[PDB]
């Protein structure tokens, strides 16, 4: 399995919140808050 | 070195088989393009292989 | 007792009788509306009547399994114009030969002699001259050149890719010493930089807010969302159409009627503007940020007038399927799941299809 | 910086058999021309002009309405 290449998820339980970002999506624009632009 | 021209990329005029006239028409069933229902009658009453004598003219038989 | 469904197919069957005083087969139609109105005529996806042409299938066996839906519909009433009037200059506002005055016009009336254009504000900007003001109204010479001369559609559209930055203002500079900092050039924007709807936004518990809301939340409420329709316009049309026997007149009934940046900005971006969007090195705007369209008011009917046939209705529809469903709703408590007998095989099908409803076994 | 397409040129009238299209003689004469016009308009012609967006730049009149 792969996760979709255009999408960010978010998942929040009793341990607190993560967002996992796909690999397609570091070196884009969207990477850069998450500290991975282009 | 007898090697000298080329064909026209302009859209071909459309000419009557029998008479010359234009054509707007292009018969389904013998090829010839006829400019109206009185050639189309006749065309379509030509004896044995005249219709491949019209198209000899304009250099299209069936070979 | 007949369901109002069966009493109008009941009395359309006397109707008959009017000839008669065929009875054998009339007597066995009157047989099934009492069994249930669905054997006779059954109950479908249904729409107003429309007004229109379109092009119909001729064969359903030479269709084959690739087929292009083209757009068909017409309107039958079908206004026939020379092409002297609606397309050689009969039209005033078109530039073309023999029609000299429009290309002048246009130019001259928009731009020359235009108030609006950036060069003619520009030397009225300042005193007590009449665009003395557009120093403070927190838009710029290409601004108010854009509304002066683009229809309230897309300025619409505009006004969409736009911030109320004013309104965060409020919410930010909010002490005495902030001095209810305003930008100058947003000087006179003075409504839009203080106003409550804001700082109701918020605050931590929402009673300005959800006072703001009363109205829609109170529809919600009642369920008018989500209520059947109880009526529809019993006929509907396409618009009427221009027949002109030229080209130019297909051109332009494709860009008015059909306008393209009206519709892109109603529907958004296409899928591979959101993928050049969100691959890119780079952030990037879009034409619309989003598709304009409103959400619909009501939840199940949306934009359109279809009806489809629900199952609420079926139980009804049949007196005798209405007294059957609420005695099963006892005897359950018995049993006797098929202890049920017929005299037309058809209804066995339809109470299959009940049954399934009631998700009752067999 | 009007334009207007007035056709196909019916040198192409036999591209195809069929097609919707509007073929017309190429024009016979200069292809430049210089004219002479005197454009009268009105102060009301402007004042119009001015208060609103005029012709197709106003599109959505077509709703009529508001």
């Amino acid at each position: 399995k792969r996760p979709d290449p255009m999408m960010i998820r978010w998942v929040n339980n009793k341990m607190g919140s993560v967002v996992a970002v796909p690999e397609e999506l570091l070196g884009t624009h969207a990477g850069v808050v998450f500290g991975a632009g282009p | 070195t007898n090697i000298e021209s080329a064909p026209s990329l302009a859209p071909m005029k459309h000419y009557c088989d029998v008479t010359g006239l234009p054509a707007p028409y292009l018969d389904p069933k013998t090829r010839l393009r006829y400019h109206n229902k009185e050639i189309f009658a006749m065309i379509r009453n030509l004896p044995q292989g005249m219709g491949e004598q019209f198209l000899e003219a304009r250099g299209a038989h069936t070979v | 007792e007949l369901s109002y469904r069966q009493r109008a197919m009941y009395q359309s069957l006397r109707n008959q009788i009017s000839i008669m005083d065929t009875l054998m087969n009339l007597v066995m139609q009157f047989r099934k509306v009492c069994n249930h109105p669905d054997l006779f005529e059954r109950a479908d996806t249904s729409s107003p009547f429309f007004c229109g042409h379109f092009a119909e299938t001729g064969s359903f066996l030479r269709e084959g399994t690739n087929v292009a839906l083209g757009y068909s519909t017409r309107s039958l009433v079908e206004y026939r114009l020379p092409r002297l009037i609606w397309c050689d200059g009969g039209r005033l506002d078109k530039p073309g030969p023999g029609n000299l005055v429009a290309g002048f016009r246009s130019k001259y009336l928009n731009h020359m002699m235009n108030i609006w254009t950036p060069e003619n504000i520009r030397s009225s900007l300042e005193g007590i001259e009449n665009f003395t003001w557009l120093r403070f109204v927190d838009t710029s010479l290409q601004e108010a050149y854009r509304a002066s001369h683009t229809d309230v559609f897309a300025r619409a559209v505009d006004l969409a890719s736009k911030q109320n930055r004013l309104g965060h203002m409020q919410i930010v500079y909010d002490e005495p010493e902030d001095k209810k900092w305003t930008p100058v050039h947003a000087l006179f924007q003075i409504c839009e930089r203080e106003n409550p709807k804001a700082v109701a936004e918020i605050t931590t518990e929402g009673v300005l807010r959800d006072l703001m809301n009363i109205a829609r939340v109170k529809y919600r409420e009642l369920g008018l969302c989500r209520l059947e329709k109880a009526a529809r316009p019993r006929a509907s049309a396409p618009p009427i159409e221009v027949v002109c026997d030229s080209r130019s007149a297909v051109i332009e009934r494709e860009n008015i009627m059909f306008h393209p940046a009206m519709r892109k900005a109603l529907f958004g971006p296409t899928p591979s503007e959101i993928k050049e969007a969100s691959f890119g090195p780079r952030p990037v705007t879009l034409y619309p940020p989003r598709a304009l369209l409103p959400a619909p008011d009501h939840d199940k009917q949306r934009f359109t007038n279809i009806t489809v046939p629900s199952m609420a209705r079926f139980v009804t529809d049949s007196g005798k399927l209405a007294k059957l469903d609420e005695l099963l709703r006892e005897l359950k408590e018995g049993g006797h799941r098929v202890l049920l007998y017929f005299q037309m095989t058809r209804m066995i099908d339809l109470m299959e299809e009940y049954l399934t409803y009631r998700n009752y076994k067999y | 910086g009007a334009c207007k397409r007035v056709g196909r040129s019916d040198a192409y009238a036999t591209e195809f058999d069929l097609e919707a299209e509007e073929y017309v003689p190429i024009p016979k004469g200069e292809v430049h021309k210089k004219k002479e016009i005197v454009q009268d308009v009105t102060l009301h012609d402007l004042d119009v002009a001015n208060a609103r967006p005029q012709g197709g730049q106003d599109i959505i009149s077509m709703m009529g309405q508001l």
